């Protein structure tokens, strides 16, 4: 079976 | 919508302060999967999903944890603004039509509504019923509002009304949605 | 009972093809609440903040070059790979409708009623519904519900027929969908 792909989400600034 | 059109959405979010977390992927409005945090395990929408594609699970608990963090961040610099809650639209029908004493499918659809919080009840003649019973998880609206979706495996019979009970933060009473057989 | 304020994060990130896989846009959206803050469309090639609340993401990320470049090579190395592995059971998913016609309420002739054409359990959600009365198309006392999402990769659709039936007469629905060669044709006589 092929696999599927994700994003993954990016840290926000934390100023 | 354009008919050479067609739209993959992955769609997460996770919600304070009831620390919950969703995970999942939509096509052309219908659920492809989700991941169950409990169980830590890919749920396929259809059976035949998943004897054509695979996820890890784990993969997605990262992203979720990346979701958690960012939200507790963004809720400090908003000032801690709180979701103002946006009541559902609550809709009750049958999967296909309606032959007494053949199997069937009552359908409790919940629409259009913020945060992704809600109590379902199913309840035949004034008592609640909880066999057979399944349910999607929130699915995602472009207005980033939800849509959810209810079932009910039921016989059809002249002695039995149904009502979907659903509770909401945005509901001033548990609103009863009722279905009987008319004939 | 609960009365806690509630705080909502939600991470999309939305796949449009056209034509197949000729033109792809990838669109990453963060919203707060009920508020997209930062997006990233791949026809801009970076991110930009929506609201206030997003503008300083939409800086910081924008710094990260391996991000940026990443991100603009999600068209192929996300977008059009997803597509390719869900293609054989999303975009070539056809499910034939069951077709049925029935009168709504029970009640003598030469007096109004309505007639119900029930297409129900299809996939894709295209479809074309026409009524006949005695082989002449009826377009002025049709009603329709529309597209019902069942959520379970099914549609279902009521399409009604307002009438005043006479012996003799036969009522035919007729139902064209991509699963299907030839037309659907249901009766009913009066």
């Amino acid at each position: 079976t092929q696999l599927n792909r994700a994003l993954t989400g990016i840290a926000v600034e934390q100023d | 919508m354009i008919k050479e059109e067609h739209v993959i959405i992955q769609a997460e979010f996770y919600l304070n302060p009831d620390q919950s977390g969703e995970f999942m992927f939509d096509f052309d409005g219908d659920e492809i999967f989700h991941v169950d945090m409990a169980k830590k395990e890919t749920v396929w929408r259809l059976e035949e999903f998943g004897r054509f594609a695979s996820f890890e699970a784990q993969g997605a608990l990262a992203n979720i944890a990346v979701d958690k963090a960012n939200l507790e961040i963004m809720t400090k610099r908003s000032n801690y603004t709180p979701i103002t809650n946006v009541p559902p639209e609550v809709t009750v029908l049958t999967n296909s039509p309606v032959e007494l004493r053949e199997p069937n499918v009552l359908i409790c659809f919940i629409d259009k509504f913020t945060p992704p919080v809600v109590n379902v009840t199913w309840l035949r003649n004034g008592k609640p019923v909880t066999t057979g019973v399944s349910e999607t998880v929130f699915l995602p609206r472009e207005d980033h509002l939800f849509r959810k979706f209810h079932y009910l495996p039921f016989l059809p019979s002249t002695e039995d009304v149904y009502d979907c009970r659903v509770e909401h933060w945005g509901l001033d009473e548990p609103l009863l949605k009722h279905w009987e057989f008319d004939a | 009972g609960d009365t806690r304020p509630r705080f909502l994060w939600q991470l999309k990130f939305e796949c449009h093809f056209f034509n197949g896989t000729e033109r792809v846009r990838l669109l990453e959206r963060c919203i707060y609440n009920q508020e997209e803050s930062v997006r990233f469309d791949s026809d801009v090639g970076e991110y930009r903040a929506v609201t206030e609340l997003g503008r300083p993401d939409a800086e910081y990320w924008n710094s990260q070059k391996d991000l940026l470049e990443q991100r603009r090579a999600a068209v192929d190395t996300y977008c059009r790979h997803n597509y390719g592995v869900g293609e054989s059971f999303t975009v070539q998913r056809r499910v034939e409708p069951k077709v049925t016609v029935y009168p709504s309420k029970t009640q003598p002739l030469q007096h109004h009623n309505l007639l119900v054409c029930s297409v129900s359990g299809f996939y894709p959600g295209s479809i074309e519904v026409r009524w006949f009365r005695n082989g002449q198309e009826e377009k002025a006392g049709v009603v329709s519900t529309g597209l019902i999402q069942n959520g379970d990769w099914t549609f279902q659709t009521l399409v009604m027929l307002e009438t005043v039936p006479r012996s003799g007469e036969v009522y035919t629905c007729q139902v064209e969908h991509p699963s299907v060669t030839s037309p659907l044709t249901v009766e009913w006589r009066a």
